[PDB]
Parts: C-alpha cells; sequence; structure tokens
C-alpha cells in the first residue's frame, strides 16, 4: 500500500498508570520528501510509469479505490488487533484503546436531517454545473 | 364482426355485446371496456339500450358516481345482467375500499357504513378479515401506513455513485 | 450505555436516574461539560441535550467483543463499496 519506512524512538516513562516499566519503541510518523536533485533524479529514473500530475477522471477514481483499499486494509488490521486482545492472546492495552473507542464515536451519522438537506443542495449545485 | 355486411343483427348479439361490455365491468378491464366500445358503431353506444346500460354505468363509476350505480342497478331488462351487476357491486365496493386505502387516513365504521353501501355491519366485518385494515384505539380504522414517507431520509449514495461512474465512463471512452 | 445514534437525552430519564430534579439536570452537564468531560450543547424548549464525545473510557472483554463486532461490519461494509466500486469502474479505472 504505501509507507515504507516507521520511525520508533525508545521512550523510558513510569508508564503513568501504574504498569511495569520497560524500554519500548514509541512510534513517529514518517514521510517521504526529496531534494530538488534527488526530485530530477527519480522522475528521470521513473519515465515511464510516472502518472500525470494533472491527475484526470481515471486517476482521480483510481486514487478513490485506492484509498478504499487502504481504509478497508487498515480497518482490518485494527480488527485482527481487536480479535488477538478479545481472545487473550494480547494484553487489554487499557489506553489508546480507547483512542480506537474515540475513532468509533467520531463517525458523521448520516441520514440526519439536516446533514441530509445540505448534501442533497449540494449535489445539486454539483450537478446543474455538470 | 366478420359476416356482418351478410348476416343480419338480432337483437340478442347487443344484448351478449352489452354483457361482454358489462363483463369487463365485472372484472375491472375498463380499458377493453373502453376498446370494445370503440368496436361498437357509434349509432348503437346511445341507441340500443343493451349497450346503453353498461356504458351509464362505467360513465357512473368514471366520475365516481357509485350511488347512482346503486340506484341504476334496478334499470337493467335481464338477470344475464343481474349475475355481472352484482359482481360490478362486489368490484366496486374494492374500488371504494381503494380510494379509502389512498385518500384518506382515518376512517369510521358508522359512516364507513354509508360509503361502501353496506347494510350489514358483519358484511363489513368480511372486509376486516379479507382486507385486514387496522382497527384503531377508537374504532377507527388507519391507513396512514399506506402512505408513508419513506426514501428522504436514507440517501442512495450507491445509486448515485454508479451513476456519476457511468458519466466518468462515458467522458473517458476513447469512442 | 446510547446507542451512539440517538445520543441525544431526555430530562426525565436524567431525573429518574441520578435522582435530581430536572432544574438541576440542566446545571450538571453544564458542569460537565466545563470540566471537559463532555461537547454538547443544551436545549430547553425541547429540553433535550445534544451529545458529543470527547473523554474516553476503560473497554471490557464484553465491550470489546461487541465493538470489534461492529469495527467487522463497518469493515465488511467498505468491502462491499470498494468491491461494487472496482466492478462499476472497470473500464475508466486504468
Amino acid at each position: 500500500l504505501g509507507l515504507p519506512t516507521e520511525a520508533y524512538i525508545s521512550v523510558e516513562e513510569v508508564h503513568d498508570d501504574g504498569t511495569p516499566t520497560s524500554k519500548t519503541f514509541e512510534h513517529v510518523t514518517s514521510e517521504i520528501g526529496a531534494e530538488e536533485a534527488e526530485e530530477v533524479g527519480v522522475e528521470h529514473l521513473l519515465r515511464d510509469i510516472k502518472d500525470t500530475t494533472v491527475g484526470t477522471l481515471s486517476q482521480r477514481i483510481t486514487n478513490q479505490v485506492h484509498g478504499l483499499k487502504g481504509l478497508n486494509s487498515k480497518l482490518l488490521d485494527i480488527r485482527s488487533y481487536l480479535e488477538k486482545v478479545a481472545t487473550g492472546k494480547l494484553p487489554i492495552n487499557h489506553q489508546i484503546i480507547y483512542q480506537l473507542q474515540d475513532v468509533f464515536n467520531l463517525l458523521p451519522d448520516v441520514s440526519l436531517q439536516e446533514f441530509v438537506k445540505a448534501f442533497y443542495l449540494k449535489t445539486n449545485d454539483q450537478m446543474v454545473v455538470v | 364482426f366478420d359476416y356482418k355486411e351478410q348476416l343480419p343483427e338480432s337483437a340478442y348479439m347487443h344484448q351478449l355485446l352489452g354483457l361482454n361490455l358489462l363483463f369487463l365491468l365485472s372484472q375491472n378491464r375498463v380499458a377493453e371496456f373502453h376498446t370494445e366500445l370503440e368496436r361498437l358503431p357509434a349509432k348503437d353506444i346511445q341507441t340500443n339500450v343493451y349497450i346503453k346500460h353498461p356504458v351509464s354505468l362505467e360513465q357512473y363509476l368514471m366520475e365516481g358516481s357509485y350511488n347512482k350505480v346503486f340506484l341504476a342497478k334496478g334499470n337493467i331488462p335481464a338477470e344475464s345482467y343481474t349475475f355481472f351487476i352484482d359482481i360490478l357491486l362486489d368490484t366496486i365496493r374494492d374500488e371504494i375500499a381503494g380510494c379509502i386505502e389512498k385518500a384518506y387516513e382515518k376512517i369510521l365504521f358508522t359512516e364507513a357504513t354509508r360509503i361502501l353501501f353496506f347494510n350489514t355491519p358483519k358484511k363489513m366485518t368480511d372486509y376486516a378479515k379479507k382486507r385486514g385494515w387496522v382497527l384503531g384505539p377508537n374504532n377507527y380504522y388507519s391507513f396512514a401506513s399506506q402512505q408513508q414517507k419513506p426514501e428522504d431520509t436514507t440517501i442512495p449514495s450507491t445509486e448515485l455513485a454508479k451513476q456519476v461512474i457511468e458519466y466518468a465512463r462515458q467522458l473517458e471512452m476513447i469512442v | 450505555t446510547r446507542p451512539a445514534n440517538h445520543r441525544q437525552l431526555t430530562f426525565e430519564e436524567i431525573a429518574k436516574s441520578a435522582k435530581i430534579t430536572v432544574n438541576e439536570v440542566e446545571l450538571l452537564v453544564m458542569k460537565a461539560l466545563s470540566v471537559g468531560l463532555v461537547k454538547g450543547s443544551i436545549d430547553e424548549v425541547d429540553k433535550r441535550v445534544h451529545m458529543t464525545w470527547v473523554q474516553p473510557r476503560v473497554l471490557d472483554l464484553q465491550q470489546i467483543k461487541g465493538m470489534k463486532d461492529r469495527l467487522e461490519f463497518w469493515c465488511t461494509d467498505v468491502k462491499s463499496m470498494e468491491m461494487l466500486v472496482e466492478h462499476q469502474a472497470h473500464d475508466i479505472l486504468t
């Protein structure tokens, strides 16, 4: 899917909520940037599969499909982790797990009347232009 | 029809013809009734009584004159009419029930008694079990479950997504 | 314990649960919102307190099982729509 790099930092704390201490590797987000010379080098290095930067309908639709696939993969990984936790093969973290609960609360709850009316209004506003 | 120009026309056919038309009234085949009426010559539509009676009955049914139909029931010249007239009574009662379903939302038994031309409340218990109309807390049949207000809360989305996909296809086809 | 779709809370349930008067639920939810455990809003004509959450809690085995079932439903829906999208948009995809 993507992001072949995972950056990890060692942290050391009493774990706040009274748990036995260990080394642990706290995760820090990572991303792939490029320097101008490296940028021209890599673009010339591909020169045969680089997609148009303008996008156009086909590549936007494939981007949407890729986003759906990535969301499905992430949800599958999270479900596997939750299954491992529930079955006892992994211990309940008791924390961060409720950040996943915060994921569960953040659902937009579509089919609300005001949201439905606004959605239809904007859909028609785009449809008339189309 | 094939041998009209050679064979005469005894009154009997008109009778049967009228029966045929009234036959469709018994079966609610109003479109076939109007086609068959177009088949007959224009003069016999209003001249002959055997054709006049089903035409008048259908015209009364087409303007909501169910009372006119009920009172004109006694203007039939034969029992061969009478049978299909009875069947038309059931058909018209069903039509009135359908109108009641679509038009109103709450119906009272006592005034429905005059509405549906039923002289016995058990003849309406018949519909209360045949049609199974739900009785309300105060003997008020409720049809608010017929019209309802669906499809105004859930976005189809999937269907609209498929339509947008078709738009993208038709925009990106080489043809 | 709300089913996450009818998040609105009526006055009578709060009054009967916390065994407090119907004139105190308003100030109680105000205090809870002020502390930083609730991010909802308060209505009065209908007196239904709109509810949104930023204060999570501890889970349990049964709760984890139920919520992972909900997540499985979510992922199944996502997979179904992804399949529909790729099937309908096969030619345009490229």
